[PDB]
RNA sequence: ACCCGAAACCGGUCGAUCUAGCCCGGGGCAGGGUGAAGUCCCUCAACCGAGGGAUGGAGGCCCGCUAGGGGUGCUGAUGUG
RNA sequence: GGGCCAGGGUUCCACGGCAAUGGUCGUCAGCCGUGGGUUAGUCGGUCCUAACCCCGCCCGUAACUCGGCGCGGGGGAAAGGGAAACGGGUUUAUAUUCCCGUACCGCGGGGGUAGGUGCGGCAACGCAAGCCCGGAGGGUGACGCCUCGGGGUAGGCGGACCGGCCGAUGAGGCCGGCUAAGCGUAUAAGCCCGGGGAGUGCCGUAAUGGCGAGAACCGGGUGAAAGCGCGAAUGGCCCCCCCGUUAGGGGGGUUCCGCCGAUCCCUGGGGCCCGUGAAAAGCCCUCCGGGAAUUCCGAUCCCCCGCGACCGUACCGAGAACCGACACAGGUGCCCCUGGGUGAGAAGCCUAAGGCGUGUCGGGGGAAACCCGGCCGAGGGAACUCGGCAAACUGGCCCCGUAACUUCGGGAGAAGGGGUGCCUGCGGGUGCGUAACCCGCAGGUCGCAGUGACUAGGGGGGCCCGACUGUUUAAUAAAAA
RNA sequence: GCAUGAAUGGCGUAACGAGGUCCCCGCUGUCCCCGGCCGGGGCCCGGCGAAACCUCUGCCUGGCGCGCAUGCCAGGGACC
């Protein structure tokens, strides 16, 4: 167990969908926000200074 | 079958169609029969049936015509007595 | 080091909760305002199993169409009547003041305030025995065996609580007392801590022994107080 | 699967007409520069972003 | 065209239920079961039983024993004295209990 | 039914101790009695549930023990009230 | 501070589709054996007793390549499978 | 093999192809090019609520997108609850969705009628049995595990008859002999209604059991799955004949008895809990209050007319369409279902239906040595080895027989011994039966061997540890932990 | 009793165990002592066709040597 095998388990339902703010696959379902843009838990996006990402969208990095 | 079909909470009968195709019919069980309020016994004259079932027949068609058809009998005589003698 | 079960325990989580959607809910005394004056006359009309309360319940319709669930007293009977108020005659099922109740009477479900609902004597084939009657307050011996001061005003119901001797015959199987433990949700099985790892208890190590006295004191903090807690003796009394 | 929402269908679709080669008008107007696009997509070895 | 189904035969099968109705096919060194679960036993007991009530009610009907006889055997019947009709009706004559 | 000592506890076999078979089978036995009823008086009492008993001729069901109708404490209230 | 290489330490965040625990709602376990409590009957004597035969289906019971689950030995095969 | 979730997202269908992909080749393809394909009042979502979650007020925090009790609002199940449709046909690909035939539910409307102002029964009850608005109560929704009886239905078996194929154009074998929702219609168990007045007691069940708090017994009421009639032969199935250059057209039948019988349905018993095995929506009835109705109001009853929105619907569903980098011997889903013989058996073996020859590189050969997987080996029988590791012995069923010890339950299938095939006739149990299932008896006879293949325990005696069932280091430790 | 001992329990114990250990019947290719046969590889032929690894090379006896050399010293062999 722990390897090939336990991969076969992955048919349930995703962890992450589609997020309708930010466009992006995040979309925790089970428990309602986003894990990039925290849409469903915050009125203002989830921007943190130690990411990048927010920064390679725009070229400004 | 479907997972929907899958449960036990229906029915299952085999059936040969009249194009000699064998197919699963499922249908949604029965409720039980009424029962007194007081005791508990079997209520009479009050058929069993799915809602629309109770609902494809007449008013009284669906009760005794007696005072007091939620009880038995012997509780519906014992009730007008004590309410008389209380009177 | 790594956290305790009572540790995890005061963190509410679905492992410790204790599942009260399965019970038939509380069982406290209709409010003061009805009872105190004033005598309501009721009609017993189910007795019933509660999951988690060690002894039976019953419903209750008083005459002011108000329903309630009380403890049910060893020997009463479905379709009976009772009675909750300062003149209710003394009988088993009647619930009213202790001022009211003569000595050397068996009572059950006391308030320990006016109106509070009743903490005292609820566990199944328990009971208190009045012992003496004041102005000011009212004395009650407890299962315990501790004698208690209540206020006169005070409710308490008049019978012993059904579902005694529960304990004479065994869990004789693992799987009994797997049922029994899971219809609270009560942590079982158990873990011993010498068994642990040094990291997990005070116990814990290699050596399944204890390093230390295990009388702990009572200023320890949490995370310690394990073994026999400020206890002031421990062994076998002769 | 069987039962599917309409945006997540929409979405699907947008793919898959996604999915198709560059014209062979658009290459001969190019000269030969332009030959394919990033969108290409085979069902059982690139999977969708969904 | 649409090929024949090429049925399977039972008429081997046919032979062996006749061989075995003689009495063929059935001794020791045919059996794989054990002797209950070839007959039964609440079954058994269900039938015996059966028969037993079925012959008393119609021995009264027809008013060869009396009530008390018949309660008598059916008390005995219950009790499992009888293995069969047989058995019954040998205990019937020797009593002198048949009118 | 022609057992010597198990009792009820013969389902057991030979698990749990003599002990405890014994606490068990006396129990049960004591339990599984025909108790007379507090309405009737008939005795038809059964055990439905844990402290809930019924009779089986009146209907009258009530409160009890967990495996005795009526226990000391039970009968000392009663007469003392 | 000529250039490369650490185990590690701190901050904020992401994870219980694997796996651990608990809650709610649901599907599954061929065939057979043994025979607990309960409930009885028959025969001779009767100052006591003695001799037989049933019924009933419990079990963290038993055999079992049913399905399903687990992984003791071969330290078997494979061990760029 | 058949049906189908999750996941995949065009992989589905036709035509045209083989530069690349496919463990080889390939004219083939889940591959490349072109063009197509998913039709709903009834099937699912949509409605209800379960565990649980979110927003507002409020409190805390330096503060917050952070932690939190109480009040108010909302969400939360595509396998829980929950209105209504099933046959035939059609397309290369969709069908409970399209076409024909026959139904049902929700809303609104029109013409009548029951009732407002009506009856039959001692009774249980039988009835069309007034309309609208608001409220209360009862029932149902609505429920654990184990075990057994009764009533059915799928499927299966034997016989007769009709048509057809093989067979000697003998005996004999096989193939077809079909029937949906909907509508109308009754009993079984349970419970009830009247009469009746028992005990040196009777009555009854598989069993437990019931009776002056009302038994036996004689009349009845209500009450399921089913069967029966229409639907319905004009449909489906088998066969025959004439035209046969393509292309077509007609005539027959489709009828009965006897058994076994479900894990599929309906219904009642009994037992267990220190374990008590969901809620709401919806639906039915009753009762209270209020509002209209008399050349008038008015249905839960018959007849008819109109309207019923949004989204999924192709396909695989796995030893090649999912996850694991793969057309991966793993995992997910074996999640639901299964003719005949042997047989206790959903075991092993053979075989019908359905599927496949793609668990996709082929050809040659006394063509060796050696390695993996199997079969047998004379004489001895553990002398091998750390150690009987591996293999071997026994093996199903019937009968006899069975020790120390013991917690009296067990040990126990202890140990050990005898039998087992086929054929010809009888006896027995339940049964109406010479139907079906099972149990004995006698005789004749063949082999080395009769549980002849398949299936299928080796046994006993000391000691240590842990009482037992159970759990553990997923990936070197299953243990005395 | 180097250095056991009574709830970090003492002693005993029926039933149970893929736990550890000793003995006996029966059995056998474990062994004396290995020999035949069957299917798949191995081998040859037609196709598709890699990887680990690689300073350059690559015969020996006595030795010197960072003390155990295919490569140095003296000898012996060696057709590809
Ligand atoms: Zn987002
Ligand atoms: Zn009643
Ligand atoms: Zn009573």
């Amino acid at each position: 167990g722990s390897g090939t095998a336990t991969f076969g388990k992955r048919n349930s339902t995703p962890t992450h969908i589609r997020c309708r703010r930010c466009g992006r696959v995040s979309y925790n379902v089970k428990k309602g926000y986003c894990a990039a843009c925290g849409f469903g838990r915050s009125r203002r996006l989830r921007k943190y200074r130690w990411s990048k990402k927010w920064k390679k969208k725009k070229n400004a990095h | 079958m479907k997972p929907m079909y899958r449960s036990r909470s229906w029915r299952r009968k085999y059936v040969r169609t009249p194009g000699g195709r064998v197919v699963i019919h499922f249908e949604r069980k029965k409720p039980k029969i009424a029962h007194c309020a007081m005791c508990g016994r079997p209520l009479n004259g009050i058929p069993r049936g799915r809602p629309v079932e109770m609902r494809k027949l007449p008013k009284t068609k669906k009760r005794p015509e007696r005072p007091m058809p939620h009880l038995c009998p012997r509780c519906m005589r014992k009730v007008m007595k004590e309410q008389i003698r209380a009177q | 080091g790594k956290s305790l079960i009572q540790q995890r325990r005061g963190k509410g989580s679905p492992t410790f909760k204790s599942p009260s959607h399965r019970f038939r809910g509380a069982v406290k005394y209709i409010p003061l305002n009805y009872t105190q004056e004033k005598t309501l006359r009721g009609v017993v009309e189910e007795i019933m199993h509660d999951p988690g309360r060690t002894a039976p319940v019953a419903r209750v319709k008083f005459e002011n169409g108000i329903e309630k669930l009380i403890i049910a007293p060893e020997g009463l009977l479905v379709g009976q009547e009772i009675y909750i108020g300062p003149d209710a005659p003394i009988a088993v099922g009647n619930t009213l003041p202790l001022a009211k109740i003569p000595e050397g009477t068996y009572v059950y479900n006391i308030e320990g305030i006016p109106g509070d609902g009743g903490k005292y004597v609820r566990a199944g084939g328990t009971y208190a025995l009045v012992v003496s009657r004041e102005p000011d307050k009212v004395i009650v011996q407890l299962p315990s065996g501790e004698l208690k001061a209540f206020n006169p005003m005070c409710r308490a119901t008049i019978g012993v609580v059904a579902g005694g001797g529960r304990l004479e015959k065994p869990l004789v199987k693992a799987g009994k007392a797997y049922y029994k433990y899971k219809a609270r949700n009560k942590f079982w099985p158990t873990p011993r801590g010498v068994k642990m790892n040094a990291v997990n208890h005070p116990f814990g190590g290699k050596e399944h022994h204890p390093g230390k006295p295990t009388t702990t004191s009572r200023r320890a903090p949490p995370g310690r107080k394990v073994g026999h807690i400020a206890a002031r003796r421990t062994g076998r009394r002769k | 699967a069987r039962n599917k929402p309409l945006a997540k269908k929409l979405r699907l679709a947008k793919a898959l007409k996604q999915n198709r080669r560059v014209p062979v008008w658009v290459i001969v107007k190019t000269n030969r520069r332009v030959l394919t696009h990033p969108k290409r997509r085979y069902w059982r070895r690139t999977k969708l972003k969904e | 065209k649409k090929k024949p189904i090429k049925g399977q035969s039972r008429y081997r099968a046919k032979i062996r239920h006749e061989q075995k109705k003689k009495g063929r096919h059935r001794g020791p060194g045919s059996r794989k079961g054990k002797k209950t679960a070839r007959m039964g036993k609440k079954e058994l007991w269900i039938k015996t039983i059966r028969a037993l009530r079925k012959e008393l009610r119609k021995l009264k009907a027809q008013k060869k024993i009396d009530r008390k006889t018949y309660r008598m055997l059916y008390i005995r019947a219950k009790g499992g004295q009888f293995k069969n009709k047989h058995q019954l009706y040998l205990f019937l004559e020797e009593h002198g209990l048949l009118k | 039914s022609g057992t010597k000592k198990v009792g009820s506890a013969g389902r057991f076999g030979a698990r749990y101790g003599l002990k405890i078979r014994r606490r068990v089978a006396a129990v049960e036995a004591k339990m599984r009695q025909k108790h007379t009823c507090p309405v009737c008086g008939r005795k038809a009492v059964k055990r439905i549930s844990t402290g809930i008993w019924q009779c089986q001729k009146c209907g009258a069901t009530f409160a009890g023990g967990a495996y005795l109708p009526v226990t000391p404490a039970g009968k000392a209230v009663r007469r003392i009230t």
